[PDB]
């Protein structure tokens, strides 16, 4: 529990997931502009 | 590698037409969405991810990445050769012996 | 930062608390917590093992300051006996120990008479120190006598006295890595230390630890 | 199961029935009972020198492959495992497997600040624990380092651990092996094993080097 | 130390206002001219100080680090010099990132220009605001998103991190004003300054050579 | 004497003995500076560990110094009587020939001494170790009866007495055979001819 930050990601550090995309998929990382 | 096939050429095109739509065809046959991807059974002899467990999700996370990923990289592949007109060690030796 | 109790400063920064020995509670000077082999799990041996560690760290820190000092004070000449390692022979030479560079202070010619001298004294002087007890009124302590060898009483104050401790076990183990250090560069290169820095000052890119490497190949 | 209990083999064959010391029971692998000088009484440093051991094992195991790999290759020259190190100072530095334009590692300094910062990370987190596992075994942590699974029943585990911790210890004998034919010979370990195969009679350690060594 | 009211303050034993009361990072009691006797105008003066700080850091790092590139054999940049690196988009084949061909190779000043404005001010506008990057709620200390490694967890370590940075910040604020003052008097590179004086401490000094020259 | 607190240290009229070692073990002299022997396992191994190699060095010491002093009594002519040369002369066109007699051994392959060495050795090292032939029941640092045809050691003192002898003995010998060895190493040459 050191030496790092404990800190789902997506692909930008504050961004929200499309109502399309619910996350179930392997890759899904909410991209779709 | 080196070797001289007993083909020729007008045989080896044929043959890749052929033989790619046959493959092709048997692939278009499945009809269930989910094996479409992943068919299993023969394509996976050694049985590593055809459970349904937190295993294979991982297996498929790490293909889907590789795959990303050298998609890229063939882009780059091809746009370096349009470029500078060298292939891919070509490059990496043109880039270093420019220094 | 404190250097005693659980919160104290360990040998392995934040990744410290995941290999600290439990018989290490850090109750001595010098605990950061580094016993990975397991050496000092026996109470005696711990104690043996720290009396070994102090001496060794003072005669490693005497041995460091008379490497370094005879060097700077060649204000006196001594040509081949400036180095650390190469002082030994100046004995046998027939000029005697030139002290300073004056030749009539010592003026030793011998090898057995020293040698002998040297036995007897430290001898007797290893001896009352194992026993810990004799001509001399010591607070009763081996590893830290103090009646005797503080005649100007630093060591009054308990705290004072520990963090002291903590400063010249650390002291210690400074020197200690570097006469290591010293040992190693003189069996590498074969020049006095003070002339390898002289020398990496120079030119410090080619002149490093890695330009003499292959020296030791084994050629068939 | 036969590796483990009261009847494991040992390590002096039938003539150590009675020769066992009473700490070494048999439920740790590689337990031949080889104690022969009372350095594990205490069994906190008997853990200690098990953990010791094992990454021992891995290391020289990775080592050994890694000594013998490079002098089988033409890429790379056929080059000893003992003269790998200077190459970085040649004039076109270090190039994988021979290829030029993969690596072109020139400096030193670079490769040895880089190693360090990345060998300290690991190393703390492996100690203490991080991003790879928190609260796992100390040796054998498994999770994040057992991708496939290999290890899932307890039987296969201590069947791989007794496996794996024999091939450490046969990567170690050989590695101390390499140095010391390194140091005798002068020569790679794969130049020698050719001479020897190429005449076992003449081409031996008493033939040529025994003799005037002393 | 650093805190409170028995901090060190900017004269030693020889020192102070009353709205510097030993609370914010870096402060050691140095407010003469009483430019900062507003609490709001002394919240942007912080603030302007601190990002002030980064900016010389990083300039002074990349002052520094193409012309010790350049006199050490290491690379063969269009101009090393940093007040005469801008002129590399006006030369035959343009700018090259490190002097390989193959890795920028910039030839137009208009379109950098261009990139770079709005670039910078979509940037700049999110750190005022907040944007991809997160959302702003310490305006000149976001973590979070900008502090991947987590070393500002600790809040304790966090306020020595601070101190240290704002110290940092002034010092690279002093040496860059340095190198302009020594750029604009002396004509030839700091690092060449630096081995001039190094040569000869004696002979070569500022007094010896620029002092009669200026006036 | 000998035995119990009465006995004499290693540093002379000085005396500071831990407190495990009490003395009635054979050769306690109060030298453990280290505490390596803090633990009676640990201790006990040590011991056998010593008096099996005082045994060896004093072996040692006497196939070292015998030949080589036999060759310079003029008594006869050895192939190299130097203690740390004796392995070159199986690599001499006439082999290893005892007293150099060409009819007593006259070996020639050193892989079948190798051979013959390690299952000999290695048979009577497990009859030692676990019990063979010569006793099965017996101790394994003293384990007497046939290895004591003279019957001196019965009695409790003369025992003992005995063993503190072995195990002073066996010291000198190994301190003994490590000056050989860097006398050897430094010098080049022969013991004896150092001696002289
Ligand atoms: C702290 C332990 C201690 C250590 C580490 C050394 C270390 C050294 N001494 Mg010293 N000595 C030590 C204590 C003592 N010495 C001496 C008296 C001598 C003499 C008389 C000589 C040395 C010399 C040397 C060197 C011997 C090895 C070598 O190969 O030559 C290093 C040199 C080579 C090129 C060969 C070595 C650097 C010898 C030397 O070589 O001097 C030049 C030398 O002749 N020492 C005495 C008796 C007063 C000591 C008492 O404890
Ligand atoms: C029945 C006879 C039998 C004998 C005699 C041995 C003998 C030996 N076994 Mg073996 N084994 C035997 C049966 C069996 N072993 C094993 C499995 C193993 C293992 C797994 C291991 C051994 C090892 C060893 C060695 C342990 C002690 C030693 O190193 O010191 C013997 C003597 C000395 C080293 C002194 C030599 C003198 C000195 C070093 C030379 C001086 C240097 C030069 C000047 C240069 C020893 C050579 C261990 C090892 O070390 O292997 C290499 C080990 O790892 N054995 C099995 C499977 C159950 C056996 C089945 O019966
Ligand atoms: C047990 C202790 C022992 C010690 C300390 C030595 C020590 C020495 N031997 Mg000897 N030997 C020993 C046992 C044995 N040697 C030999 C056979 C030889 C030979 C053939 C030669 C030496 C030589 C030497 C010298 C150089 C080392 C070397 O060549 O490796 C040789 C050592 C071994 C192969 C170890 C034997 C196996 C191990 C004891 C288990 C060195 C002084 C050399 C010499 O004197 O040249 C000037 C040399 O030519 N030795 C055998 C027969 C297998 C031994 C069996 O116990
Ligand atoms: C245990 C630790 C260990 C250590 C410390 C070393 C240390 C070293 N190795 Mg060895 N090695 C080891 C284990 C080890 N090895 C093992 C297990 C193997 C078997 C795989 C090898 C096989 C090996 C080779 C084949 C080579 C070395 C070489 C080297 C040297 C530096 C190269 C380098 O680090 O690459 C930097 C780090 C890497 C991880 C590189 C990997 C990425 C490369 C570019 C990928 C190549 C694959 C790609 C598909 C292209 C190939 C296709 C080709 C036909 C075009 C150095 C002496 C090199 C040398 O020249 O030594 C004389 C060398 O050529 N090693
Ligand atoms: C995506 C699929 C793919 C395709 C279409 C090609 C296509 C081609 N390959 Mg490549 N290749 C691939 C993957 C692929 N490769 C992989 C995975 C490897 C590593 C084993 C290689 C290694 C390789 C070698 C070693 C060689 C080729 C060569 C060639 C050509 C001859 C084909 C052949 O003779 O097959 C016969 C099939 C059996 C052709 C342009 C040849 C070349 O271009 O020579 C000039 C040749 O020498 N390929
Ligand atoms: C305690 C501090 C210390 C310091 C300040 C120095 C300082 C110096 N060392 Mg020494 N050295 C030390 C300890 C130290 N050493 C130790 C513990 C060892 C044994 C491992 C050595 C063995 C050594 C060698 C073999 C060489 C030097 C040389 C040098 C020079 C630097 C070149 C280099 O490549 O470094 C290499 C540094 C290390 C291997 C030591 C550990 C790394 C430190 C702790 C970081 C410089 C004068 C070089 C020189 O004299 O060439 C002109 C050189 O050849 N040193
Ligand atoms: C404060 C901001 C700052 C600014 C405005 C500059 C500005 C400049 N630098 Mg400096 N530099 C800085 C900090 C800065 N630097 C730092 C911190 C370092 C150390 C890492 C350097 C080290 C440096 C080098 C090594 C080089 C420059 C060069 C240049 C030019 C950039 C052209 C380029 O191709 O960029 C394009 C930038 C990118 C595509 C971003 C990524 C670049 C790498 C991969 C990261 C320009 C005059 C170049 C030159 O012309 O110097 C003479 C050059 O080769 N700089
Ligand atoms: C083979 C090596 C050897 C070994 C294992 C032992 C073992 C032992 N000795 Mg002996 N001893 C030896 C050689 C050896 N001795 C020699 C050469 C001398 C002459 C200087 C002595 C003289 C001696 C004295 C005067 C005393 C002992 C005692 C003891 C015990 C104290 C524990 C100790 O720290 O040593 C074991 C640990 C090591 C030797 C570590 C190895 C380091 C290498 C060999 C260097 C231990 C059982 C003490 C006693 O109580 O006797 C029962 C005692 O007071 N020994
Ligand atoms: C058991 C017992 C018991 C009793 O009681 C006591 C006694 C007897 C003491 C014991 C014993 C012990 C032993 C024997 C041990 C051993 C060990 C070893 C040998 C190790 C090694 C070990 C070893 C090891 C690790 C090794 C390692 C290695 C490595 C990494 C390598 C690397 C490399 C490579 C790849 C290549 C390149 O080019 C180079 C380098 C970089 C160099
Ligand atoms: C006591 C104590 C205490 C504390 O606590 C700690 C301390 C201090 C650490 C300790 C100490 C210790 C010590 C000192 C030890 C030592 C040892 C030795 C030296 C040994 C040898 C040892 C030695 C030995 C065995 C030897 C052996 C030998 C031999 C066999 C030989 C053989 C041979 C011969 C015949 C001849 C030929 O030609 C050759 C050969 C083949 C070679
Ligand atoms: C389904 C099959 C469809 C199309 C296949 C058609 C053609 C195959 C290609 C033939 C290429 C013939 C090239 C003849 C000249 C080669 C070069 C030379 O030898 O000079």
């Amino acid at each position: 529990g050191a030496g790092y930050r404990q800190y789902d990601a997506l692909w930008l550090p504050n961004t929200e997931r499309p109502a399309w995309l619910d996350g179930s998929l392997p890759g899904d990382r909410g991209f779709d502009p | 590698a080196g070797i001289d096939l007993p083909f020729d050429i007008y045989t080896l095109a044929v043959l890749n037409s052929v033989l790619m739509g046959x493959v092709e065809l048997f692939r278009n046959s499945e009809l269930d969405p989910e094996r479409r991807c992943y068919p299993g059974g023969a394509f996976d002899p050694l049985n590593l991810a055809s459970d349904d467990s937190e295993r294979t999700q991982k297996l498929r996370e790490a293909e889907i990445k590789h795959a990303r990923l050298a998609m890229v990289s063939f882009l780059g592949y091809t746009v370096q050769a349009w470029y500078t007109g060298e292939g891919a060690l070509g490059s990496l030796n043109k880039f270093a012996n420019g220094f | 930062v404190e250097f005693y109790g659980p919160d104290r400063a360990k040998w392995l920064g934040p990744f410290s608390e995941g290999s600290v020995p439990s018989y290490l509670k850090g109750e001595f000077p010098g605990d950061y917590g580094w016993d990975t082999a397991g050496l000092s799990a026996d109470p005696e041996t711990f104690a043996r093992y720290r009396e070994i560690e102090v001496i060794h760290a003072r005669w490693a820190m005497l041995g460091a300051l008379g490497c370094l000092t005879p060097e700077l004070l060649q204000a006196a000449d001594f040509g081949e006996a400036a180095v650390w390692f190469k002082a030994g022979a100046s004995i046998f030479n027939e000029d005697g120990l030139n002290y300073l560079g004056n030749p009539s202070l010592i003026h030793a010619q011998s090898i057995v008479a020293v040698l002998l001298t040297q036995l007897v004294i430290m001898g007797a002087a290893e001896a009352y120190r194992y026993s810990g007890e004799g001509p001399v009124e010591t607070s009763g302590d081996s590893l830290y006598p103090g009646g005797f060898f503080d005649p100007l009483g630093l060591a009054d104050d308990p705290d004072t006295l520990a963090e002291l401790k903590v400063k010249e076990i650390k002291n210690g183990r400074l020197a200690m890595f570097s006469m290591f250090g010293f040992f190693v560069q003189g069996l590498v290169t074969g020049k006095s230390p003070l002339e390898n820095l002289a020398d990496h000052l120079a030119e410090p890119s080619v002149n490093n630890g890695f330009a003499s490497a292959t020296k030791f190949l084994p050629l068939p | 199961s036969q590796w483990y209990g009261p009847d494991r083999p040992k390590f002096l064959g039938p003539y150590s029935t009675n020769f066992v010391p009473s700490y070494l029971t048999g439920e740790f692998p590689g337990d031949y009972g080889w104690d022969t000088s009372g350095l594990s009484a205490d069994p906190a440093t008997f853990a200690r020198y098990r953990e010791i051991e094992v990454i021992h094992a891995r290391w020289a195991m990775l080592g050994a492959l890694g000594c013998v790999v490079p002098e089988l290759l033409d890429g790379t020259n056929h080059i000893a495992w003992f003269k790998a190190g200077a190459e970085i100072f040649g004039d076109d530095g270090i190039q994988y497997l021979g290829i030029p334009g993969l690596i072109n590692a020139k400096s030193i300094v670079a490769t040895l600040i880089v190693q360090v910062v990345l060998m300290s990370y690991v190393e703390g987190y492996r100690v203490n624990g991080g991003p790879a596992g928190t609260g796992l075994d100390a040796v054998y942590p498994g999770g994040n380092f057992d991708p496939l699974g290999l290890a899932d029943d307890p039987d296969t585990l201590a069947e791989l651990k007794v496996k794996e911790i024999k091939n450490g210890r046969l990567a170690m004998l050989s590695m101390f092996g390499f140095f010391i034919q390194a140091i005798v010979t002068g020569e790679g370990p794969i130049k020698n094993l050719n001479d020897h195969l190429a005449d076992a009679s003449a081409n031996n350690f008493y033939a040529l080097y025994a003799k005037n060594l002393a | 130390e650093f805190y409170g009211p028995d901090r060190v303050k900017f004269l030693g034993p020889f020192s102070t206002p009353s709205y510097l009361k030993g609370e914010y990072p870096g402060d050691y009691g140095w407010d003469t001219a009483g430019l900062s006797a507003d609490p709001e105008t002394f919240a942007r003066y912080r603030e302007l100080e601190v990002i002030h700080a980064r900016w010389a850091m990083l300039g002074a790092l990349g002052c520094v680090t193409p012309e010790l590139l350049q006199r050490n054999g290491a690379a063969n940049f269009g101009e090393a010099v940093w007040f005469k690196a801008g002129a590399q988009i006006f030369q035959e084949g343009g700018l090259d990132y490190l002097g390989n061909p193959n890795l920028v190779h910039a030839q137009s000043i208009v379109a950098i220009l261009l990139t770079q404005v709005v670039l910078m001010g979509l940037i700049e506008g999110y750190r005022v605001n907040g944007g991809p990057a997160g959302e702003v709620v310490d305006p000149i200390y976001p973590g979070e998103a900008f502090d991947p490694l987590g070393l500002a967890d600790d809040p304790d370590t966090l306020a020595e991190l601070k101190v240290k940075e704002i110290k940092n910040g002034r010092l690279a604020m002093v040496s860059m004003f340095g190198f302009f003052i020594q750029a604009i008097v002396t004509g030839k590179g700091p690092v060449q300054n630096l081995s001039d004086h190094l040569a000869s401490p004696s002979t070569d000094n500022f007094y010896s050579l620029y002092a009669k020259t200026l006036a």
